[PDB]
């Protein structure tokens, strides 16, 4: 049980914005210039690191 | 009849065929919002925040 | 004149003038269905919507 | 299709938010609603996030 | 018309988005009649 919760909790966590306006990678590259991708990427990349 | 809505949390268990079959509200009971932080129409005996 | 969209996923009315591509199943391709930008395997389902 | 927002007249703001100006034609939008009115110069600036 | 009161149960639940899922438990915030709720019955 304890890993699969652990595991469970991970996947959730890719559904998190952590500050960016969106969870989706793709959306965000696909919505907006690379200079803000960068920061909204980077405040992604925290989150799931 | 009539009734009026409420800003509500509501636990909604989807079958197999993908129709809505159960739900639960949390804020009417202590069992309900056991429930709903537990994700889970069964509870356990036991003693849960 | 300010232009107010909404972003969010499929369900779309307005999309740009990209034109379209048939159908492929059973292969690994890059998939943009009506603002969904993904990559997988497309096949049929027997999925009840 | 931006293109003909982009052939009519040179913008004093062209400033896109949760977007990016070429970026558009290339999603796909829920509910498009414009805003029209005439402000003075200085007051273009308060009409930002 | 003439106002009586009853007892919503368990009714008054609807599907909140255009999503289809199966097989699982899923937790919406939306406005929704709350269970076990007085409704007024007119004639
Ligand atoms: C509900 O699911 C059962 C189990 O597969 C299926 O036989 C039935 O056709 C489904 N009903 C509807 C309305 O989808
Ligand atoms: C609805 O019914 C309950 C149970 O009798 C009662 O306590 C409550 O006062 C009723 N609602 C109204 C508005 O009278």
């Amino acid at each position: 049980n304890h890993n699969a919760q652990a595991l469970n909790t991970l996947v959730k966590q890719l559904s998190s914005k952590f500050g960016a306006i969106s969870s989706v990678l793709n959306d965000i590259l696909s919505r907006l210039d690379p200079p803000e991708a960068e920061v909204q990427i980077d405040r992604l990349i925290t989150g799931r690191l | 009849y009539v009734g009026y809505l409420q800003p509500r949390t509501f636990l909604l268990k989807y079958n197999e065929n993908g129709t809505i079959t159960d739900a639960v509200d949390c804020a009417l009971d202590p069992l309900s919002e056991t429930k709903c932080t537990l994700k889970s129409f069964t509870v356990e005996k036991g003693i849960y925040q | 004149v300010v232009l107010s969209f909404e972003l969010l996923h499929a369900p779309a009315t307005v999309c740009g003038p990209k034109k379209s591509t048939n159908l492929v199943k059973n292969k690994c391709v890059n998939f943009n269905f009506n603002g969904l930008t993904g990559t997988g395997v497309l096949t049929e389902s027997n999925k009840k919507f | 299709d931006y293109s003909v927002i982009y052939n009519f007249a040179p913008f004093f703001a062209f400033k896109c938010y949760g977007v990016s100006p070429t970026k558009l034609n290339d999603l796909c939008f829920t509910n498009v609603y414009a805003d029209s009115f005439v402000i003075r110069g200085n007051e273009v600036s308060q009409i930002a996030p | 018309r003439t106002q009586s009161y009853t007892n919503s149960f368990t009714r008054g639940v609807y599907y909140p988005d255009k999503v289809f899922r199966s097989s699982v438990l899923h937790s919406t915030h939306d406005l929704f009649l709350p269970f076990f709720s007085n409704v007024t019955w007119f004639h």
